[PDB]
This record gives C-alpha cells, sequence and structure tokens, in this order.
RNA sequence: CUCGAUGUCGGCUCGUCGCAUCCUGGGGCUGGAGCAGGUCCCAAGGGUUGGGCUGUUCGCCCAUUAAAGCGGCACGCGAGCUGGGUUUAGAACGUCGUGAGACAGUUCGGUCUCUAUCCGCCGCGCGCGUCAGAAACUUGAGGAAACCUGUCCCUAGUACGAGAGGACCGGGACGGACGAACCUCUGGUGCACCAGUUGUCCCGCCAGGGGCACCGCUGGAUAGCCACGUUCGGUCAGGAUAACCGCUGAAAGCAUCUAAGCGGGAAACCUUCUCCAAGAUCAGGUUUCUCACCCACUUGGUGGGAUAAGGCCCCCCGCAGAACACGGGUUCAAUAGGUCAGACCUGGAAGCUCAGUAAUGGGUGUAGGGAACUGGUGCUAACCGGCCGAAAACUU
RNA sequence: AAAUUCCUUGUCGGGUAAGUUCCGACCUGCACGAAUGGCGUAACGACUUCUCAACUGUCUCAACCAUAGACUCGGCGAAA
RNA sequence: CAGGUGGUCAGGUAGAGCAUACCAAGGCGUACGAGAUAACUAUGGUUAAGGAACUCGGCAAAAUGCCCCCGUAACUUCGGG
C-alpha cells in the first residue's frame, strides 16, 4: 500500500471504498492499493 | 589477548610482531582464544620479503599463555603468544609454522595449520 | 566429606605412580586426533600437583620447539591410562613455578 | 504432575562422564527422607503437596508443628516445604504419610533447583549491580566504586523507584534451571546435578523437575 | 587458632601477636587473668594450644612454645607444673568468666583462668 | 549539607524518644550475704565471686 | 522567574523516557527473475562495540558489526566525579590604540567547598494492626526483574535463472555480548599457615628461635570472597492485536475484509517462566496448639494480677550479619572452643648420628609445622534463668 | 599555515591501522623580519608539544587483604 | 594545635653518608576507649592474560636503582653529550 493522507483514484478501476476507519481504495491490481492515514 | 596485544607471528613470512587490530567473530567481542581469527597490523617483519609493516591482515592464534580448558578437564598453557597469518580460504599465508599449536583448531577448522604444525597439541 | 567422599570414592584411579613436583613423568593421554583413537605421550616434568583427591591435578611441563608447554592434566582423569614416570627427584619446592629458563642450563632438575 | 523433592546440598565435585569429559557437578542429598501432607485444590484451592525433610528431636519443635506432624501421622522434620502440583488433585499420585526419594529423577531428567543464595552482605552497587564505577587514577577525587548519579535535575526532581542503589543483597530465593542430573545415589542418598546449585553448602534446596525439557 | 575476622586486636596483626603472647605469659604466670572479653576470646584457643604442647612435654614442644612466649622461665613453669597438671583433660584447659564492664569504655571484661 | 529548616518539635521529640537503654536483671541470686539481683550475663562470676558488689 | 548567586562546555558514572526504527519481528508496493535491492505501513522488547586525530559535540578515518539509532530530561547527570574548553589575576606572538590597555585572535600556567535536616531512592529494623493468643505451610490482588543476536551444515546448488550467481520455508550444530548462581577445575588474593632469606637486636653463649625493617623480602598457599572460572538463563507454548491478509455479505439486484458475523496475524500488550508479595486496612486461606484463671470494685463490664501455647532478653555461635534482624545451639548438646584421626597447604623439623677442610650434604622420617574443610570425643562456654504473653460486646 | 594563518582538518610526503596534534617541504605572510633583535644555538629545563622501547590495576575489568574512619557500645559533646 | 623556632653533642652494627635499617646512654607508649570482616573513603599491598587499549595528557603508580667491569651515537662552543 502507498499511504498518503489525500487519497484519490489512479485509473478507471479504483473503487473509493471505506473499510474500518482508514479510507482505502482498490483497483484490484496492487500497483498502488493506496490508503488514507 | 585483545586489541593492542603484540603476539609473535610464528610462520615463515617474516613477521615477528602483530598488534591485534580486532578480534573477528562477534560484536563487542574482546578475547581471542587458541584458534580464533584476529585482525592484526604488522609491527615487525623482514624488509623486502613476503609482507611489509602496517598491514591490516587477518591471523589465527595458536598459542595463548592463558590456560584453555578442554572439555575433558585438562588445560594447555603455552610460553609465548603466537598467531599464524591466514588467507580467507582455509590456507595460512605461510607454509610452515614454528612450535606446537593448540589443538583447539581442528574445530574452528583451518585444518591446514593442524596439518603443517610441527606438533599439534 | 564422608558422603561427598563417597560421591567421589567410586570415581577414583588406582595404581597410578607416586609422583611429586620434580619428577619428570610421561603421560600417555587418549586423544582422538584423526582416527578412531590416538595416544599422545606428553613427556615433561611435573611442576605442580594441586591436590584434593579426585580433584587433584598435575602440570606436566614440556619444552617443545624453542617454546614450552604447561599441560595441566587431572589425575584420575579417564583420558590418561599411563602416567609413566621416567625420572624421580627430591626437590626443594612444591610448586616449581620458576621453570622459566629455556636456555636449558637450569631447565634440568638434578637427579635423585 | 511436576515431580519434585526437597534435599540439602553437600558441596561440589567433578565427576567424569561417559564420553570422557568433565562434569563440574553439585551433590545434593535429596535422600529418601521426604514425606508428604497433601493440599487439596478444594479445601484451599492449591493442589499442592507438603513435603517434609529433616531429622530433629521432639524436644526441638514447638507444639503446633508437632501437632501437624501427628495429624499427618509423621515424626517431625526440621524443614517442611510445599510444592505446587497442577489444575488437578487426582487423588492417587500422593498420600498423607507417603515417602519420597531422589530416585524419581532418572539420570538425565533435567531438574531446576531452587534455594536461598549466600548473602553477599550489605553489598554496594558494584558487588550488587555491576557498576563500571568511576575511574581510579585520572583525578577521580573520591568516587571510585561509587554509584555516579541518580537521575536528572528538575522534572524528575526525585529519584525514580527501583533505582539501582546499595543495599543488602544475597539470600533471595533463586531458581537455577535445567540442571541435568548426572547420577543418583539411592544407595546412600545423594543426587548429582551437573551444574551450580544456589545456596550455602548444607542448606535447604528444592529439586523440581524442569518445565522446559 | 583459626584467624579472626575483622580488625585484629591492639593495632594490626603484629600487635595482636604481641598481645596474645603477653596474655599467655601472664596466664601461665598467675593462672587467673582479667582482660576485656574479646582479648580472652582470642586468647582461649591460643592458650589452650600452648598448654597442649605443655602436656606433650619434649624439646620440640619447648622449642615450639618458645616461638610464642619469649620468656624462658614462664615456659619453665609451663613445661614443669601447668603441663603435667593437665595429665587428664584432653582439651579444655582454660575457662572464661564474665566480669562487670570496665568503667571508662564499658569494655566487657572477662577473667580467663587455667581450669585449676 | 545543612538542615534546610528547623525540626517541628514533633519530629525532634519523636526520635529523641528512640534513644532508649537496654535491660536485664536476674533477681534472687544467693551469694555471700543477702540475695543480690546481678544480671543474667554475669551470674557465673556472681556465684564464683569475681564480681564487685 | 532567578542578580542578598538558578555553577557554563566536553568526558566519566548512573540513568531514564519518546518514536521521528540503525538492527532484530511482521508486512504492502517494487521499473521486485534468484541474491538482493529501493520505497511506504505496523512495531520500543531487547540491542545499538572497539580505537586513531580533536577540549572538541561536529566530524574524517582504521577494524568491525546483526546494527554500529535520532532525540528528551537545567543542550539529564560537578551537595556524584574530571577541569581538557570557556571568561580572573602571570607571559609571548600577530594585529588595534599616541598610550594605559584590546581582540567569539592565538599559545603555555592557572584552589572544584559542605558531617545530609525534609522529600526521593536503596536496604534493614522496632511498634501496632490484622476482634482470643500463637505457630508452620503457604494462596496471589498487585508489582518488579528479564526480553539481544550471528555464523555454519542439510534442505539444495533445489527453485529462480543464458550463466557468474542463487533461494524462501523447514531440521540440526557452533558461538558473540548480557545476566544470574556457584567455588568442583583454572586463576586472583591471602597481616594468627609453611619454608627460604638480607640488615640488626635479643633470648647468658653455640644450636634453635624470636622482635623490628611495606606482612622485611622471596617461593608457595587450604578456607573465605571473587573472575579470568564453571554451570544455567534468554525460550517453546496460549489470548487478544497493530499493519496487512481473508472468508460470509449487504446497503447500493453488483464489487467490496465491514455495517451484523467469523479467521489469520509480530521480538510490541496480558498470559508462560524467575523473583517480591495479605500494612492486598479488601489486612486471605488450610492446619495444629493453649483455653475457666485468680483479686478488687460500680454484680457486671473494667482495670489488675497469674499464666497456657508461644515468642523474646541473657549466653555459645554462624560460609547470617553495620546495629537490628535471620539461622543454629543450650547438658537428652556436637553450637563455638579445645583434644584426636583425617582432606589439604608447605616441603623435608628439632635432636642425635655419619660424610665433609668446611660451606653444607645424606639417615632417623611424606618428616615437622599448621587457620578455616570433614568426622569423632562430653574437657571449657553455652550456667540450678528473667521477661512478655489469651479469656472474646453481640445480631438472621 | 609559525607561541605569529581567519578561511583551516590549506597541499604533499614521514610517522599511524586510523594522526584536527608532531616533523619536513611548499609559500595568496588576513597580520613575519632584523638589538620592541633576524636565523640559528652543543649543554642546560619540575617549561610547552610529539613519537618510541622498559614498564606497569591507568585500562579491557575489576578482585582480594591490612590498618584510619564508617557501624555498635560507654564518656564528653560542637557547627554552619 | 600534625606547622615554625638559633646553635651545640651526637655511640654501635651494616652502609660511601650526619641517608637507611635495627639497637646503647637516654627517652617515650602524649592523653577518648572496647570492639566490629557492612557499604563507601583514605593510606598501603598484590594480581592471572594483555600492556596506554585509560586519558585532555602515561596524570598516578610501575619499572630503572647500587658496586665493579667492558662499551658508549649524532652533534659539539671541543668543556661536553
Ligand atoms: C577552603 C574551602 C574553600 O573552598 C573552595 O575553594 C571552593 C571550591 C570555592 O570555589 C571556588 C573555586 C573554584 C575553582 O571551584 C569551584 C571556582 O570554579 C569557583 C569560581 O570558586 C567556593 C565553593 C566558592 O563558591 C562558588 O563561587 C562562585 C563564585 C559561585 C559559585 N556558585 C555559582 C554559586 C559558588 O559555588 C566561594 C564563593 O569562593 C569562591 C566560596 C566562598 C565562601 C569562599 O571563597 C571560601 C573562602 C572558599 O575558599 C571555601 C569554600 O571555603
Amino acid at each position: 500500500v502507498k499511504v498518503n493522507p489525500s487519497v484519490k483514484p489512479i485509473c478507471d478501476k479504483c473503487r473509493l471504498i471505506r473499510r474500518h476507519g482508514r479510507v482505502m481504495v482498490i483497483c484490484s491490481d496492487p500497483r498502488h492499493k493506496q490508503r488514507q492515514g | 589477548i585483545q586489541q593492542e596485544s603484540r603476539l609473535k607471528v610464528a610462520d615463515n613470512t617474516g613477521a615477528k610482531e602483530i598488534l591485534c587490530i580486532r578480534v573477528l567473530g562477534g560484536s563487542s567481542r574482546r578475547y581471542a582464544g587458541i584458534g580464533d581469527v584476529i585482525v592484526a597490523t604488522v609491527k615487525d617483519a623482514i624488509p623486502g620479503g613476503n609482507v611489509k609493516r602496517g598491514d591490516v591482515v587477518k591471523a589465527v592464534v595458536v598459542r595463548t599463555v592463558k590456560e584453555r580448558r578442554r572439555p575433558d578437564g585438562s588445560y594447555i598453557k603455552f610460553d609465548e603468544n603466537a598467531a599464524v597469518i591466514i588467507k580467507p580460504d582455509n590456507d595460512p599465508r605461510g607454509t610452515r609454522i614454528f612450535g606446537p599449536v593448540g589443538r583447539e583448531l581442528r574445530e574452528k577448522r583451518f585444518m591446514k595449520i593442524i596439518s603443517l604444525a610441527p606438533e599439534v597439541l | 566429606m564422608n558422603r561427598l567422599d563417597f560421591v567421589d570414592k567410586p570415581s577414583l584411579r588406582d595404581d597410578i605412580p607416586a609422583f611429586n613436583p620434580g619428577d619428570t613423568i610421561n603421560v600417555h593421554v587418549k586423544v582422538i586426533e584423526g582416527a578412531k583413537e590416538r595416544l599422545q605421550v606428553f613427556k615433561g616434568v611435573v611442576i605442580r600437583r594441586q591436590g584434593g583427591g579426585i580433584r587433584e591435578t598435575f602440570t606436566v611441563r614440556k619444552e617443545s620447539y624453542g617454546v614450552g608447554v604447561e599441560r595441566t592434566f587431572p589425575v584420575h582423569s579417564p583420558n590418561i591410562d599411563h602416567i609413566e614416570v621416567v625420572t624421580r627427584g627430591d626437590v626443594r619446592r612444591a610448586k616449581l613455578y620458576y621453570l622459566r629458563e629455556l636456555r636449558g642450563k637450569k631447565a634440568k632438575i638434578k637427579e635423585k | 504432575a511436576r515431580k519434585g523433592i526437597l534435599g540439602t546440598k553437600l558441596g561440589m565435585t567433578q565427576v567424569f562422564d561417559e564420553s570422557n569429559r568433565v562434569v563440574p557437578v553439585t551433590v545434593v542429598k535429596a535422600g529418601p527422607n521426604v514425606v508428604t501432607r497433601i493440599r487439596t485444590p478444594e479445601r484451599d484451592g492449591y493442589s499442592a503437596v507438603q513435603l517434609a525433610y529433616g531429622e530433629i528431636s521432639p524436644r526441638k519443635v514447638n507444639k503446633p508443628l508437632t501437632g501437624q506432624y501427628t495429624a499427618a501421622g509423621v515424626n517431625p522434620r526440621r524443614y517442611l516445604a510445599e510444592l505446587r502440583l497442577d489444575d488437578s488433585d487426582a487423588a492417587t499420585e500422593y498420600q498423607v504419610g507417603q515417602e519420597l526419594t531422589a530416585e524419581i529423577f532418572a539420570d538425565g531428567s533435567y531438574v531446576d533447583v531452587t534455594g536461598t543464595s549466600k548473602g553477599k552482605g550489605f553489598a554496594g552497587t558494584m558487588k550488587r549491580h555491576g557498576f563500571r564505577g568511576q575511574g581510579a587514577s585520572h583525578g577521580a577525587q573520591a568516587v571510585h566504586r561509587r554509584p555516579g548519579s541518580i537521575g536528572g535535575c528538575a522534572t524528575p526532581a526525585r529519584v525514580f523507584k527501583g533505582t539501582r542503589m546499595a543495599g543488602r543483597m544475597g539470600n533471595d530465593r533463586v531458581t537455577v534451571l535445567n540442571l541435568l542430573v548426572h547420577k543418583v545415589d539411592a544407595e546412600n542418598g545423594v543426587l548429582l546435578i551437573k551444574g551450580a546449585v544456589p545456596g550455602r553448602t548444607g542448606g535447604l534446596v528444592m529439586v523440581r523437575s524442569a518445565i522446559k525439557r | 587458632p583459626k584467624p579472626t575476622k575483622g580488625p585484629r586486636l591492639g593495632g594490626s596483626s603484629s600487635h595482636q601477636k604481641a598481645i596474645l603472647a603477653n596474655l599467655a605469659t601472664s596466664l601461665f604466670e598467675h593462672g587467673r587473668i582479667t582482660t576485656t572479653e574479646p582479648k580472652a576470646r582470642a586468647l582461649r584457643p591460643y592458650a589452650e594450644k600452648l598448654i597442649t604442647h605443655a602436656k606433650k612435654g619434649a624439646l620440640h614442644n619447648r622449642r615450639e612454645v618458645l616461638k610464642k612466649l619469649r620468656d624462658k622461665d614462664v615456659v619453665h613453669t609451663l613445661f614443669a607444673e601447668i603441663g603435667p597438671f593437665f595429665a587428664d583433660r584432653d582439651g579444655g584447659y582454660t575457662r572464661i568468666i564474665k566480669i562487670e564492664a570496665r568503667k571508662g569504655d564499658n569494655a566487657p571484661m572477662a577473667v580467663i583462668e587455667l581450669v585449676r | 549539607a545543612v538542615p534546610k529548616r528547623r525540626k517541628s518539635r514533633s519530629n525532634t521529640r519523636s526520635r529523641r524518644s528512640q534513644w532508649k537503654a537496654a535491660k536485664t536483671e536476674l533477681v534472687g541470686v544467693t551469694v555471700a550475704g543477702h540475695a543480690h539481683k546481678v544480671p543474667r550475663r554475669l551470674l557465673k562470676a556472681a556465684r564464683l565471686g569475681l564480681i564487685d558488689f
């Protein structure tokens, strides 16, 4: 995961889901898999 | 037998003195036994021969005045300290060595000094 | 020590010669150097016998190659099966800790 | 169950082992003198056993103690120590009036031996805590062997608790673990223990089987 | 005598030797000798050993008693009367008794006596 | 260092009171005369005689 | 704030805390083939060396190393130390000033005070409490300590790779540093040991000693203490977890580790272990022992007194100790001492004898001396003792 | 590159394992220089600075011993 | 009051010495004591292995120590060293 506290989608497959406190994204391809804070 | 300890190089490469620079084997290790690699500068050799002075070279200890206990129950005290310089490959930089060697070298396994010793133990 | 005396009483060695410091003796020790057995006949002089019973040890001093060796064996130790005494001698000291000549002239304790 | 027994230590020796090595060994007379008085995990929630060991005259012990020896049915013993057993009582492993011996430790079975140390006196912070105490020559006025400092200035305007300071060391019950018994003399009592048992020679020592195998 | 732990009597060990030999000289003189209790505790074994030599009674015992008590004559009396007087007692030649503590230092005083 | 402050007479007195003196006496000891109460320490030289008073 | 004084730098000693983690632990991504490597997440339990140049932190370097953190606490720490540096007085240079003098210019020299009252902390006690008085064992709330890590061998030259190279995961060996305990071994020491020995004096003289000269000095040296010594420890294992991973699964006919649910998950947290511990006033428990016990009152309660069981004080002690405590012992005794036989230490007594011109050497003779260690033995000291100690007011 | 240089650990060599110190040479000498002496100078120096062997508890790493204290007991009995 | 105070005489034995060690004449035990293996402090002692690694710096201690006999560098102002 790349953790930067200002999270956006990268490609046209990232889903800005929310998951138990941290607001992560998932494009189902762990190229970034980034997550907020 | 530690850093800053002159001990006579007993092999045929000219050096008669080495100040142990280090005691190779562990972080903050202090005392090198009968048969553990030390670093060593060369305090005193023959001019022109195999080795010069001031060389940061490994060595192996074969004589320590302090009694080494063997796990049988006996000891081995020698008269004067002694270190045969070595290479990083299981070979002494020298070809023969002068005087007995502590048998506590079949284990650390440079079993070429225990080969080329005049008398092991 | 009676019951600790018994702790070591079935742990003794027998018939081993009488020897005090001064006697040159000849310790045939068991060492397994290389093969499935080996015997090294450490010859030298007894420069010490720090006693105690089983805890008793001698210190044979050999002079090997222009360099001595002070080899401190225990009596009763099972890596010893022949403490041959070569030469006896009635010396003045009991600990012979002065044997630091190596010029040989005085390295030899006179006969008896 | 954790097979333990009492006993006193008679001193150290060395014994030569099978492989022609040395065994700097401690002799502990755990001899066949340890009797019991069970401690139910129901009356008092232990599941422990009360091992006795010693030889004293009736005249030597006071009435409460001899009453407990009589109610257990045994002739008094200078010591009377206790050993935890388990989450279980099991009602058949022991008995009140039982007899023990050093024989349970079966020559190789590692023991862990516990007992009070030798008092190292009122020992200062270098016999007590290993302080590389201040220098000895380069001007050090009077502070060789002396502590040094105790904390900082104004926020901890106080010495923290548990500061390493001088005080009476020694005598504290210590447990030296994993002492492989070299021999067992059930024919005159003792139990050899390859190691260094804590305590004065001739003092109480509880030889418990290990926990670490 | 095993040694003493702690500070030796008088000053150092040499003064303790001298103290002991003096106390034993006057003990084998008068029999009944008052000291402070620690002096008598140090002297009881020492004196009893000397009297062991006394009841031995041979030039080697005389020469090993004269290596403590310089005096030839108190030792004459040792190996004359005090010696044979203990023809029976194997050990137990002296006897400590408690006197009242010396005023001025409250030093616990004790009188050590040859048993008779 | 010096006393930073003087002592409240409570503390002062409270450990002037821990300045006690010991005791022992062994009453009814027949010696020459009327029974003297010498201490249990000394009663052997009380009996034998090697005690003043 | 402090000027009727808050002692300044560096080092040492001792710490301690933080996480902004150098290593060790778990991970995600990688332009990550394998080795690795680079970056981000969690993680503070341990650990984080030795030297050369410098007053130096700052650094640079040598040899390592698993790694050789970055900070806080009066740039922690001078009633704890050093005083090398700063900013006293002397002196010299260079420079400034006519000059006295001056320079965050330099270079030599240059007093570091206190017996600890209160808090703190480290140890030890006394008094009471704990609803009768003890005694033995203990429960364990709550604490503290402790927590490191490398190499090598098989796996396997396997996988991964054109090949040099080269695994993960698992099983075993050898260590380093740290700590604890013990004294069997090595080794240190040894002021009541043994012998040798130089000066001098003495014991009437010789012989044999002894006093003093660092214990005269030198060779040893048991006990004790100890490390350079030995042995042991670090863990395995459970629970909940972080990061991360995951299943079931909607809202929001899907997709999602999340909303309900469940699972994995680390040296970090509680456990596990070692140690303290019921003053744990919530003052515990199992058991054993003693229980009329006489006076006076205001019958009683209430005081007193007497003791029980018990403990103390005295005394003989201790490898237990500053005092105190603790442990052992007290005549039915082996507790100290002595005495005997030992283990050991020393090293070959004295006398007598014989050889020798004599110095000195052989015999009697493992002698003789002797301290602690062991076991005997009722000879000496533990002494025909003093003290302090119970009786519950009662309820569903 | 000095008792003299700030930059400054100037640069190069000797010495070291590693040398901000030392030695020799160089020479933009911030700011050397001739009786406020210039460069030397054998002997001398409790002067300052460095290197080397003997040696050692200084140190790695401390341990044990004796006395003077501390501690206990009796006596007198302070101080800031 | 552990300081300071002029000069005189000054023995023995070992020693070069009036130093030093032990002693004569002569003095004195000179003024809080008894203990007691605490830490720690001072004064001394000794130490395995190593030998400056300590440090600001070999500070401190250590070693060298004396008699005789050989031998003795650079440099020198020709004395030396
Ligand atoms: C016979 C004993 C002496 O001990 C010493 O020499 C001390 C070591 C001094 O430190 C000397 C010596 C020194 C070298 O070491 C400390 C030095 O550094 C220092 C300057 O003065 C003092 C302790 C100074 O205090 C300090 O003085 C500074 C001015 C302030 C300090 N603090 C900030 C408030 C203060 O503690 C002090 C003022 O004398 C001046 C004390 C004053 C009463 C005296 O002068 C006394 C006569 C002193 O001679 C004395 C104490 O009796």
